[PDB]
């Protein structure tokens, strides 16, 4: 069966720079090679066909090409609804086998996270357990510490995190951190605080609230 | 307009056996190919097999020759891929395309939207749904965000829309993660226009169809 | 290099438009 090896595994490029994958075929596949752009939490779509052929409705931004068995696929001029998973396939014989995949990711300037915090709702703390959520919306880079403090005593342990896939649009994040308490636990305190440190702040944030307010 | 719709998610027992389906629409069936492609949680695509819709003729990969099975029901323009005495290692999602050749190139131009089937022993759980209430400390001038939490759930996946919807931008679904329970939990969050609290209408629209929950949550404003 | 092509094509069975 033909391997393929493609190159490299994630990407990074600032908006209208011009990028390349690369593809290498184990053997000669004959120019019978195809990519997939997938974007998140979508189908894979065909890309490119025949090595240099562009799939219809696709950017004319993207280009193939081949040199031997090394075939590349090239963005002219990266555009920030490019982020995506991009798949290099053999198409000659099969099994048509797919290359390990290349994910693209779109460098931005920094930009700084607005913070929303929710309180547990009646509904949840009626069944025994309350959970805190803060939310960090629309920043760039994607790292950010983000911690928890009850009445100023700093958590450990009782808290995950979860941050989107880079927006098409904008090339930020989001980040949500749940931190989880008993009913019990929760109402023998009175301030929620999530403290958010980021690049694009001075000093850290912090977005809080009082329990009986709230 | 060409269409490949799949068979909605499923969670199956170890040993046991699935039926995928995929029921295509808008071109004549018989005359292209139809192939299947895994793909596991943190892994890329993986070429499974592919059958000719004319001749029945099918063809496998190495890994996927035992267990495996494509077939027809051509009446129907529908493909099936069915798996055999089933291992955890099957869970993924699994789509299937359709495969073109027009005298030069082969590839799969068409794809359906994916079937998530999940391996396991554990019996489903269906999700609770709580509010993200907007208040004071949700808002920023003339935006504020509210949400949904959607916990408690096995397995993936879990589908969330907004007024059934009709709300889009701004709209954030996290990702799911798993906590100590070994149960996953998520949440949706939307930025809104401030001066809509309390006239706009926001539901979330949550759809577990392994555990066949469905929920529709009002999120309302709190004080903060 | 269509020739090629063409033969794995034949070779496995594949339908053409
Ligand atoms: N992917």
């Amino acid at each position: 069966d033909i391997q393929m090896t493609q190159s490299p595994d994630s990407l990074s490029a600032s908006v209208g720079e011009t990028v390349t994958i690369t593809c290498g075929a184990s053997e000669n596949i004959y120019g019978a090679l195809n990519w997939y752009q997938r974007k998140q939490g979508k189908s894979p779509q065909l890309l490119i066909y025949g090595a240099t052929n562009l799939a219809d409705g696709m950017s004319s931004r993207f280009s193939g090409s081949r040199s031997g068995r090394q075939y590349s696929l090239k963005i002219s001029s990266l555009h920030p609804d490019d982020v995506a998973t991009y798949y290099c396939q053999n198409a000659l014989s099969m099994p048509y086998t797919f290359g390990g995949g290349t994910n693209l990711e779109t460098k931005r300037t920094v930009a700084a996270p607005s913070v929303f915090i929710f309180p547990p709702s009646d509904e949840q703390l009626k069944s025994g357990t309350a959970s805190v959520v803060c939310l960090l919306n629309n920043f760039y880079p994607r790292e950010a510490k983000v911690q928890w403090k009850v009445d100023n005593a700093l958590q450990s342990g009782n808290s995950q995190e979860s941050v989107t896939e880079q927006d098409s649009k904008d090339s930020t994040y989001s980040l949500s951190s749940t931190l989880t308490l008993s009913k019990a636990d929760y109402e023998k305190h009175k301030v929620y605080a999530c403290e958010v440190t980021h690049q694009g702040l001075s000093s850290p944030v912090t977005k809080s609230f009082n329990r009986g307010e709230c | 307009q060409i269409q490949l719709v799949q068979s909605g998610p499923d969670l199956k027992k170890p040993g046991e056996t699935v039926k995928i389906s995929c029921r295509t629409s808008g071109y004549a069936f018989t005359n292209y190919g139809v192939n299947w492609v895994k793909q596991a949680p943190g892994k890329g695509l993986k070429w499974m097999g592919w059958i000719n819709t004319n001749t029945g003729q099918t063809t496998y990969a190495e890994e996927f020759r035992g267990r495996f099975a494509i077939s027809l029901e051509t009446s129907a323009s529908t493909a099936f891929l069915t798996i055999s005495n089933l291992k955890n290692e099957d869970s993924a999602t699994y789509f299937c395309a359709r495969l073109i050749y027009d005298g030069d190139y082969i590839s799969s131009d068409f794809w359906g939207q994916g079937t998530t089937l999940t391996v396991s022993s554990a019996s489903t759980k269906g999700p609770s749904v709580f509010p993200l209430a907007p208040s004071s400390k949700s808002t920023s001038g003339g935006t504020a965000a509210l949400g949904c939490l959607v916990k408690d759930y096995f397995p993936e996946p879990v589908t969330v829309s907004w007024n059934s919807g009709a709300l889009t931008s701004g709209v954030h679904t996290f990702p799911a993660v798993l906590q100590s329970s070994g149960l996953y939990s998520l949440s949706s969050v939307v930025t809104v226009p401030s001066s809509s609290l309390g006239t706009q209408t926001y539901i979330c629209n949550v759809n577990h169809k392994p555990s066949n929950t469905k929920v529709d949550k009002k999120v309302e404003p709190k004080s903060c | 290099e269509d020739n090629i092509r063409r033969l794995r094509a034949l070779a496995d069975g594949v339908q053409k438009v």
